[PDB]
């Protein structure tokens, strides 16, 4: 089954789903205050942390599992892969979505003509690797989120602390994830999403070139972007305090 | 197990070398091809085992072997 925790104050529900190769743990440095703010919704993607009924599913598969138990209308926050998973229930179920908000997320994450992202060979020699040295890559993998930043050592001690507070996910469910990343394109049906569409970015982020979010911007001309100019891929870890505070001021516009 | 075998264990597990054959003088990158990411890695898992706290300005100057037993050992 899918793990699902509710907790919180807040008149507004917020779900909050994780990143590649993490789980809802990762969540725990800013979820006190978020919960003083809202109602929380906090998932273990299928596969991964405590959800464990799972193997290597499509995005729409991954979606829909997600959605079984979701709360009936909340705003979805969804952080990288997750922001896929996000993305897709915005489209699919626009009703049970009072607004939309993706982090250090692209529509499509690998690289294409005039699309700046992943390279395919870089994406498919981590897989490799993955395949290969496990961990030396997870743990490099927690490294390259956080690099570049003032607080790149703690934060990677952060993000390390997740995933040891769990056991790791099978390999199948890493790979699968990988296929997503590898293969999803929203970057067109996302033009039709008419709920308020709040994309965050981290300026120093490797994995999701800041390059798109002009893009985007022009793309989705009724979404709207702000970018963490000291951070990477985990903004919400490097700058907690200006990351409750945007998604405290969506929930004014959400009403 | 003395400072010097425990940085070398270190690094030879960090980079991939058996750490025989790890030298007091060897270069991260220039010597054993360690990237920035390698770097990263190789001083938290420093400051892991020696359960110490490295400012980035040290970290900075860590670029071989011997900076890497020198600094752990004055701590
Ligand atoms: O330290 P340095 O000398 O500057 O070295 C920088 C390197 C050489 C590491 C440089 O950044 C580099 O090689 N970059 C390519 C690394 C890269 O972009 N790899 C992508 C691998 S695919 C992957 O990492 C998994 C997909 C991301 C997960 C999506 C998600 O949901 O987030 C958690």
């Amino acid at each position: 089954n899918i793990w699902w925790q509710t907790k919180g104050q807040g008149n507004v529900h917020l779900v909050l789903l994780h990143g590649w190769g993490l789980n809802a743990e990762v969540w725990r440095c800013i979820d006190e205050e978020l919960s003083s703010h809202f109602t929380l919704h906090l998932v273990d993607l299928p596969g991964f942390g405590r959800s464990r009924g799972f193997g290597a599913l499509s995005l729409a598969d991954m979606a829909e599992a997600v959605l079984q138990q979701a709360p009936d209308k909340a705003i979805w926050l969804g952080w990288a892969l997750g922001g896929l998973v996000a993305s897709q229930i915005a489209l699919t179920h626009p009703e049970r979505v009072q607004a939309l908000v993706t982090v250090a997320s692209s529509p499509c994450f690998s690289a294409r003509d005039e699309w700046p992202g992943i390279k395919p060979d870089v994406l498919a020699g981590f897989q490799q690797q993955l395949s290969d040295d496990f961990q030396r890559t997870v743990e490099r993998f927690l490294a390259l989120q956080t690099m570049g930043t003032e607080t790149a050592r703690q934060d990677a001690r952060a993000l390390k602390k997740t995933v040891l507070a769990l056991p790791m996910p099978e390999v199948d469910v890493l790979n699968g994830g990988l296929e997503i990343l590898k293969t999803v394109d929203l970057r067109q049906p996302l033009q039709n999403v008419s709920m308020p569409f709040l994309r965050l970015y981290g300026y120093l982020d490797g994995l999701v070139p800041r390059k798109v979010v002009p893009m985007l911007d022009k793309l989705w001309p009724h979404s709207e972007s702000y970018i963490f100019a000291k951070a990477a891929h985990a903004p919400f870890i490097s700058h907690p305090a200006e990351f409750c505070h945007l998604l405290v001021a969506l929930k004014q516009r959400v009403l | 197990s003395t400072i010097e075998e425990r940085v070398k264990k270190i690094i030879g597990e960090q980079l991939g070398v058996k750490q025989e054959e790890v030298t007091n003088n060897a270069s991260f990158v220039e010597d054993l091809g360690a990237d920035s990411l390698d770097t990263v890695e190789l001083v938290m898992a420093l400051e892991e085992e020696f359960d110490t706290e490295i400012p980035d300005e040290e970290a900075e100057k860590i670029t071989t072997v011997q900076a890497a037993i020198d600094y752990i050992n004055g701590h």
